[PDB]
Order: structure tokens, then C-alpha cells, then sequence
């Protein structure tokens, strides 16, 4: 019984926004895949979920504990989520057709530090990189600008995803 | 949320057919090959199990083999903020749309023959623009349209109710019911019509029928009619019953259901007209229902529903009526031109003003009749040009009544078999029994004088023989 | 091709795109479509010179003009050469 | 020349059924298993290709296997000196007859299970006596009955016309047409009905239908109806139209064809009654045609054809009518009781004497109406016991008319929505438009007062719910 089982019984049967302040390790993947399995079991609609991490080793571990599904769930890192769900399908709609679709993410030689020259690089030579300062994100700023600028990105990202799991 | 139209640009017998659609579509007509090819075109567009076999040489028109097969379907995609299947399409379509065309979506199918391996490949495209349609992505044997749609083909009912109740919440379900009246008693066809048109389980379907009893509760439905010609020409009408005509909707549908499967429909008011016209057509043209003729009962519903339904589907409508006057409620001496307003309504005009006639009390048993008939005579005289405009259409308005025009065709025969000074006065006392007594005693060559008269050209247009 | 796309009303942008040098131009035809859609204003006095100038800067084959820009000008002069 | 009856003493679902037959037999009903088993019993009796397989365990009732299957068919054999098929039977039957029974022939089939080889053997006998039937002789795989009869089974028409014209003069040809309306347009069903019932190529047939349009020219036919119960009970009627009812035969058949496929038929006169009754039944019992109810139009044909047709087949018939008076031709002041004679005719009585009423000239616009109404009142008063005898059947006779009984159920509602001193007088001026105006303004709980009233028990019998 005790704290483990009563916290599991509370957290599994919730339906709202949840904030979990855990300890060091001890199987965060276990509670994550248990809540994901419970949410996918209780849902019979067409909506899917999105699990977000940093290292894709955790992503293959999550889908290994999960199994196989064709509902359309997204398991991976947040860079891949922003790239494949917000930036790539709607870059031609949010900022005009003259901005290009097919592009390569490379953050190994890039150290530019402005938004203006950043989307100049994305328009002219179609490379998306990173900011110079470590505490920034050009990709997430561009995703926020796409979401605020494009209607159909809001329609897609509301009509597909039901819950978003942040770790 | 709602389908818009389908354009078939090459198929087994379609040259270039653009059929407007809706939810709850019902197709009917004379040739069954065109209807089953319409349903097979829908199956080739939306069903995976039929699309995987591809096209043969016989799926092209005239086996011509050098023409591209194109089938395009349009959706509305506009009614958002309340609808669930809109999200069901948007979540899978992903970034194939533009924010300028937030509404209106296109799904298309293309095919071109190979002529070396003898195989017609089927390529599916989608997009919100008429051009620049991109291919539908898919990994193996399936694509995204298989994740969107679920097609149920029913060919020989309550199980699908609870099946859609607890399952198929993931996908938009489209029914294709092909001839459900085969080996069904007519009470079951009426129940099936009630289930199809009132219950909300059947949201999108494409029906094909040969029975009038399975269209008895038609509302918010798209009526689609294929013609009797060899080349497929298709007509379409958006049928819904107005709320003012809601108390008598059942008896409107019970007549229009039999009227839809005809080719020349003549609209009459009472059953005495029915008795006289079947007696005449028994001797003159004994087969007329074989050739597509039909006699329709209206009985006081302004002709506006029936003519608007029959004109859009390409069915010729002939109207014969009389200009009677109706007394207003609680007011003596004022009358309404009922027949003239009824004929002027469907061309589209304003209703005529209320006409008063000064009639003293005295006696009103018999003299009031001709006191109204000469008023009808001068009313018919003053509107001669509108009567000619009616005769430009198939509207035939009598001078006084049917029986007065019957006396002007045969008078001596009716005088002989009635034995009265005025046989018309004996005809309008008991309209049911005296007409039966007339047609029981009316011999041959009395019908032919009725047929070949100027006031009975409605029967000549119903028969439809082009002698001249 | 550009005058046939401008003065007809319905001629497609890809029909004009199908002649420029080596073609295979995707995603960049709207860049010139904006410029020539700015040519759809009538404005018969003097805007054709600098609009065709920035068009030929966009589409290359530069300095093939001066006489030819006037030969192109005299077509739409009076708004129609042959109605 | 003519078939007499078939007795099925054991089959797949027949216990002991004795169906009277004729030439041109048409069977219909609710359960399809009984109809297809009737046609399979005829095929087992007369077709060689079905008889050669024998019976299985499932061809006995309840799979009981210990009961003998017996199927007997009777012929008339009397109409000689002019008929050709009589000689066609006599020449092959040879010395299986007696001179005492020169007419009436029997063909019988017997079967008993073996219970060791699991096979039911079929033995055929014939003879003119009920007992002492001898076996039909035959050399190899055939017998003499194969030389007599030729059976054509048609299951999904003009080819069989010239096929019977130039061939099959050797053998008596029997058709078994099973459901010919499947995938047929209704004009083709009307043409098929005309071919079946007027053209003499089809002499003997056994039809089974689910469509009213293929019985439109019914004459000299045997109507056979299977019931809706699980145990097969069968009703039979010899339908032919009398020569006096020959001018209006088409509109008689066009109503009786839809009336045959019902279970409770209510007979009314005019379309105003139709409008009022579907308006009431829309709110009270919204499904009635789904449960087997039907409203029949008569319109002045003495109720004698319809009741005699519906009573023999086991269909309940309810009649509601009024006692109106009809003026004679050329005689002032003499009247005929029309409704009373029409109700007294079908129980079987003499027509009542012509009743005269002394009415002075004066005015006849409005006082003549009430001057006929209290005479109708005293006529209804003096025949109270015959009215009770009518109520013993399903005949309901109004005191004066429908609208006067409607005013006695709801008066204040009609006074409110009509705005007149007498609403009944406004109702009988324009009977079509004013009834529509009534039912358009007649709300809910006005229908329930019509339903629960004593003079409207016909609707309660049409619904048929056994509350008491």
C-alpha cells in the first residue's frame, strides 16, 4: 500500500494537467509508460498523444515498454516534434511560399545570434541551426511564430494531439 | 462535414459527369449499369479492397485505353468549432492545406494504362487547391485515406446501429446500400426508410432503389436521377420539405415517391378526374404506365412542392386545374381567386387582390351558381394573356370547371345517359357516384371525342406521341 | 508570355514559368508572381519601366532592352494594340 | 384442363395444408420460407431434376423422420370435347382410370425414411380414385409423368412466348416464376403483369411476389396468402372482376394491389378522410403501416368487391361511412338511402325502398341542408338495431357525416381556428382546402380527443392494440 500505491492510484485516475515532483531516477520511465498506457486504454477516439524527451534512447525504451500502435502517437525528442509537426508542414504557409519546405537541421557549425539573419539563412540557404548563447532556442521561437501566424497549424495541432507528456 | 460534388471524367460509361452531392444521397433511374457504376466509382475512390486490383481494359469508355481516368470528390470542410469529423480529417491531412482555403477539400484519383503489362495503375492525390495536388503518403499496402475513411458496402441493419454506437469512433463511416428492397416485405421497406431518414446512425450513405415504398420519409436528402438514354446524363435536386408543409408531409411523400419513377406526370386535383382520365386512357392509349405516364393527386397543396421537385430532375409535369373562388372566413361577399393565384404562384408572381362581388340575398340555391360562373367567365376573359403564358408552360386552366369543358366536348351523349335538362348540374351534386355512373354508360368513340378536343391537350401531352 | 498572362486574366503562372531559360523552378515562382501581380495595375504612364527593370533583374538575361522595352511599351499603349 | 387443389400432408414446414388451386395461381404473404417451400413442393412433385435427388433428413417436419411425406394434387379432367391438354393426359394415363370417375384425377407422391442408408425414397402414384392408386410405370430414369408435363422454373419472358408458340406442343407446360420483380423497374413489372394476366401464352403458372405493381390486371386468378404465424396456415380466394365493375377495373386493382399486402385495412371514401386520419395517426400511433395497417380509398363502389376479396384471405376490414341521400334522375322530391343500402348490401339484404320527402320550394341555399339533416337523424333513429348489427361487424355508420362527428369530438378548437358561427358549414364548402387548413392549425391533444372518442373506434380497431 503506502505512498507508492496511493500516489499511483491518484495519478492514474486523474484527467487534468499533472505536475510530478519526483526524486533521482528510480524509474520515471515506468510511471510515464504506465500513465501513457492507461490514457491510451481509456480513450477510444481518434486523438493521439506526444511523448517528449531529450535522448532518443529513452524514446526507444518508451516504445519498447509500450509496444506497437497505429493510432498515430509521437515518441521522440522535442527537436523532432518541433521539426516534423510545426516547422516542416507549415513553413510554406506561415511565412509565404518563398520560404522552403525541405531543409536540414545542423547545429554543429552555426553560431549566429539574431532572428533576422536566422530566417535570412532559412530563406536563402535553407539551413536551420542554433543560437550562439546556450540559453536560447531558434527552433522553438520559429515554432511559436508559425503557430501564432498560421491557422492550419493550430487546427492540426489541436485536432490531432490530446495529451502532451513532458519529462 | 458535408460532401459537395463528384466529377467523373472517365469510367466504364461516364464521359464527363458532374453530380452535386450531399449527405444522404439517393440515386434512381432506368438503367442499372449507370447506377452500379456510380457505386463502383465511389468504391474505387474510397475502398481499399477494390482499389488494390487496379483497372482492366474494360474500365475505360469504349475500351479506348488512351484516355486518363479521373475521379474527383469535393468536401466543404467549413463547419468547424462544433463538428467532430472535421477534426478526424484535419488530424490526418496534416500540412496538405492552405490557410486561404481553410474550407473546401479535394480528393482525386487518376489512372493511365500501361499498354505493355496490361495494367491500369491507380494513383491517389489530395489537396485544398484544384491544381498542385500532392500524392497521398503511405508506407506499405495502405495510405492515409485508409486511416480516414471506413466504407461499408451492403448488398443482399439494426446490427450496424449498435456497431456504430460502440465502435467506429475513429473513422468517418460511409455506407453504400445497393438495392435493399430485394426479398423484403413492404412494411420492412417502410421501416428501413424510417431508419435511414430519421435515425442519426446513418449519416452518410449512397442509396440505389427501385421501390417507391423505401422513400417515404425523405428529408434533407439529395435526389439523383439517371436518365433512360444510353449516354449517361444525370440530374440532381436537393429535396427537403418546408416547415409550413409539415402537417401533411406524409401524404406528400406517399404520392411523390410513386411520381419519381415516371417520365411524364400529369397533376390533377380530385379522384373524379382520375376516374374520367383512366376511363378515357383505357380506350385511347391502353398502355401509358408502360411508357412512363403517371397521374398524380394533389388535392389542395399549391403545386409548388411537386413542380419544383419534378423540374430539377428532368421529369415533365403537366397541370390541369380550374379557377374556383374561395370565400374568406367571417366576411360576406369577398372572394379569393384560388386557381389563378395557384397558377400564378409557380411562375413566380404576387398573389392577386381579393375580389368582391355584390350579390343580394334572395335565393341562393341555384341562381348563385351561374352568378358565380359568369364572374369566373369575365375573370378568365380579362387575363387572356396570362392564360396564354400558362399554355406556354404545361399549365391548362379551365374556363369554369372540368365538367363544363366535358359538356363542351360531348353534350348529347351525357344528355342521353343522364336524362336531365342540365346534366352538368346533376354531375356536381354527387361527384363520386355520378362520375362512376357516367363512365359505366360512356361507350367507345365518346372517349375519342374527349381525346381529340382542344380543352383536353393534357392527355395528348401525357401520351407524348409526336404526330405533328 | 508575360503580356498574355497579364492582359488575358486567367492564364496560369506555370504557363509563364515554362519558358525561363533552364526551368525546373519550384518554390520561387511566387517571388516573380508578386512582381508581375504588381504589374496588373493599369497605371499606363511610367511604372512599366521600373517594374520590367526589377523583373529583368529577377529573371536574368539582363541589358537586352532600351529599344526592346519601347517595343514592348507600344503594345499596351492606348491600353490595346488591336482591342 | 384445370387444377383443383394440392394437399401437402408433410413437408419442411407444412403440417397438413389443403390449398385450393386453379390456373394462374399467385401466392404472397409475410414468411418467404413457406412460399419457397410451396414452390419446392410443386417442383418435387412435377420436376424430374429435383425428384431424382430424393429427400434428406431436413425435408421432414421437426426432423422427426418417422412420418410419411405425402403430397397429393387433384385435377378436374371434366372439360373434354373441346380441350387439347385433356387428350395429352388421357393418351399417356391409358388404363389407370374408371368410367364412373371420368372426371377428377389424382397424382400423388409418397416418401418414407430408410434410417440405415440415410435416404428418403420418392415413390409416385396416380389414379382417379382416392385409394387403390397404382404406381406410375417407367423404364429407366424416367416415367410417364415426365412425358406428360414440362416444368419451367424462372428465377432471377418474351423468349418463352415464341418458344411456346413454335415448340412444346407435346407436353403441358407449367411455369414457376419465383420473385420476378427483383431488379426490375416498375414499368417492366406492369408490363409483366399485363403479359401474365392477358396474354394466353402463360396458361398455368405459380407466381410469388412482394410487389403490388405486378398485380395490376388480376382476372380469373387464385389468390393464395400465407400468414405471419410460425405454423403455416394458408388462405385462398378465387379472384375475378365482375362484368358490371368493368369500366373501373383498373382503379379497383390499383388500390386492391396495395391492400393485399396489409393486415388491417380501413375503408374510407374521400381524401379528406385520408388527410384527417393520417394527421391523427401521425401524432397518436406514428408507425401503423410498419405494423400492418393500411387506409383504403373506395370512392363509390358499394364495398362489395373489396370486402369479399379481403374476408376470404383473412385480412380484417374496417369500414367507416355516412348515410347520405341521393336524388333520383328526373324526379323531384324522391331520394335513395345510399349509405344504408351500401351497408345492408354486404351482410346480404334487399335494398331499401325509395323514400320521398315533401319540401316546399321557398329558399334552398341553407335551410335545405338542415331539412335533410333531421330526416337523416330520424332515419338513423328508426334503424337502431341494424346499426347495432353493423357494429357487430366492423361497419361504422355516422349519424349525419364525418364533420358532424368531428364537431362532437372537438368543437371549441374548430371554433377557435375557423372563426365562424358554424365551423361545420365552413368545412363542407371547400372540402379539400379547408381540411388542410384545419390539420395545419390542429395541434397535439386535439388528435387524442379524436382517438379516444366513441364515434372513432375505427382508428382504435385499425391500430389493434388490445388494451382491454
Amino acid at each position: 500500500m503506502i505512498e507508492d500505491e496511493m500516489s499511483r492510484e491518484q495519478i492514474i485516475k486523474d484527467g487534468g494537467n499533472i505536475l510530478v515532483t519526483a526524486g533521482a531516477g528510480s524509474g520515471k520511465t515506468t510511471i510515464l509508460v504506465s500513465k501513457i498506457e492507461a490514457d491510451l486504454k481509456e480513450n477510444k477516439t481518434h486523438y493521439s498523444i506526444a511523448a517528449v524527451t531529450f535522448t532518443n534512447k529513452a524514446a526507444k525504451e518508451i516504445e519498447g515498454r509500450l509496444g506497437y500502435s497505429s493510432r498515430g502517437n509521437f515518441i521522440g525528442t522535442n527537436d523532432g516534434f518541433v521539426e516534423s509537426e510545426i516547422i516542416r508542414p507549415f513553413i510554406k504557409d506561415a511565412f509565404g511560399n518563398d520560404y522552403p519546405d525541405n531543409f536540414t537541421a545542423e547545429y554543429f557549425d552555426n553560431q549566429f545570434a539574431s532572428y533576422d539573419k536566422g530566417l535570412q539563412v532559412l530563406k536563402y540557404q535553407n539551413i536551420l541551426g542554433t543560437y550562439s548563447n546556450p540559453k536560447k532556442n531558434f527552433k522553438f521561437q520559429l515554432a511559436l511564430d508559425i503557430l501564432k501566424k498560421s491557422l492550419v497549424a493550430r487546427q492540426y495541432i489541436f485536432s490531432k494531439y490530446f495529451k502532451i507528456f513532458i519529462d | 462535414m458535408k460532401f459537395s460534388n463528384i466529377t467523373i471524367k472517365n469510367f466504364r460509361n461516364f464521359e464527363k459527369v458532374n453530380i452535386n452531392l450531399d449527405n444522404k444521397n439517393v440515386i434512381f433511374g432506368m438503367n442499372d449499369i449507370g447506377k452500379t457504376n456510380f457505386l463502383y466509382a465511389l468504391r474505387f475512390l474510397l475502398d481499399k479492397e477494390i482499389r488494390k486490383f487496379g483497372f482492366n481494359k474494360s474500365d475505360y469508355h469504349k475500351h479506348d485505353t488512351s484516355k486518363k481516368i479521373e475521379i474527383i470528390l469535393t468536401l466543404d470542410l467549413s463547419n468547424y468549432e462544433k463538428d467532430e469529423d472535421t477534426k478526424k480529417l484535419i488530424s490526418v491531412v496534416k500540412g496538405a492545406r492552405t490557410s486561404a482555403n481553410a474550407d473546401v477539400f479535394y480528393i482525386a484519383l487518376e489512372s493511365k494504362y500501361d499498354d505493355k503489362e496490361l495494367y491500369g495503375n491507380i494513383i491517389l492525390k489530395w489537396g485544398s487547391e484544384l491544381d498542385n495536388l500532392i500524392d497521398i503518403p503511405g508506407r506499405g499496402n495502405i495510405n492515409a485515406l485508409d486511416n480516414v475513411f471506413k466504407v461499408i458496402y451492403i448488398n443482399p441493419y439494426s446490427i450496424y446501429n449498435y456497431l456504430a454506437k460502440k465502435k467506429y469512433e475513429d473513422k468517418i463511416v460511409i455506407y453504400l446500400i445497393e438495392e435493399p428492397e430485394i426479398s423484403l416485405h413492404r412494411s420492412m421497406q417502410i421501416a428501413l426508410s424510417k431508419q435511414l431518414f430519421e435515425q442519426s446512425t446513418y449519416k452518410y450513405f449512397f442509396l440505389s432503389t427501385h421501390s417507391p415504398e423505401l422513400l417515404y420519409e425523405m428529408d434533407n436528402t439529395r435526389l439523383i436521377r439517371v436518365h433512360s438514354t444510353e449516354k449517361v446524363v444525370c440530374s440532381s435536386h436537393m429535396y427537403n420539405v418546408e416547415e409550413a408543409y409539415g402537417s401533411v408531409k406524409k401524404k406528400l411523400n406517399k404520392a411523390l415517391s410513386s411520381a419519381l419513377f415516371a417520365e411524364r406526370v400529369l397533376l390533377i386535383e380530385g379522384p373524379s378526374e382520375k376516374i374520367l382520365f383512366e376511363k378515357v386512357l383505357d380506350e385511347v392509349e391502353p398502355e401509358y404506365e408502360l411508357n412512363g405516364g403517371f397521374l398524380l393527386e394533389v388535392g389542395g397543396t399549391y403545386f409548388n412542392h411537386y413542380v419544383c421537385t419534378l423540374n430539377d430532375l428532368g421529369i415533365t409535369h403537366i397541370i390541369k386545374t380550374d379557377n374556383d373562388l374561395k370565400s374568406k372566413k367571417g366576411k360576406k361577399g369577398v372572394y379569393e381567386l384560388l386557381g389563378l393565384n395557384r397558377c400564378l404562384n409557380l411562375l413566380g408572381r404576387e398573389n392577386l387582390d381579393e375580389i368582391t362581388i355584390d350579390i343580394p340575398e334572395d335565393i341562393k340555391g341555384k341562381k348563385k351558381k351561374e352568378r358565380l360562373n359568369e364572374r369566373k367567365k369575365e375573370i378568365f376573359k380579362q387575363y387572356k394573356n396570362e392564360v396564354g403564358e400558362f399554355l406556354g408552360e404545361r399549365i391548362y386552366l379551365s374556363e369554369i370547371d372540368l365538367e363544363n369543358d366535358l359538356y363542351s366536348a360531348i353534350g348529347e351523349s351525357m344528355k342521353r345517359i343522364f336524362e336531365n335538362e342540365d346534366p352538368v348540374h346533376y354531375l356536381q351534386k354527387s361527384k363520386l357516384f355520378n362520375m362512376v355512373e357516367l363512365v359505366n354508360n360512356l361507350s367507345t368513340k365518346d372517349c375519342f371525342d374527349v381525346f381529340e378536343h382542344e380543352k383536353f391537350a393534357c392527355l395528348k401531352e401525357l401520351v407524348g406521341s409526336d404526330r405533328g | 508570355e508575360v503580356i498574355k498572362y497579364v492582359k488575358n486574366d486567367r492564364y496560369s503562372i506555370y504557363d509563364l514559368a515554362a519558358e525561363i531559360v533552364g526551368n525546373l523552378s519550384s518554390r520561387e515562382i511566387k517571388e516573380i508572381q508578386k512582381i508581375i501581380n504588381e504589374l496588373l495595375v493599369p497605371n499606363i504612364n511610367q511604372v512599366l519601366i521600373n517594374q520590367v527593370l526589377i523583373n529583368l533583374f529577377a529573371k536574368l538575361e539582363i541589358t537586352l532592352d532600351t529599344r526592346e522595352i519601347t517595343a514592348f511599351t507600344e503594345v499596351m499603349m492606348t491600353n490595346e494594340f488591336d482591342i
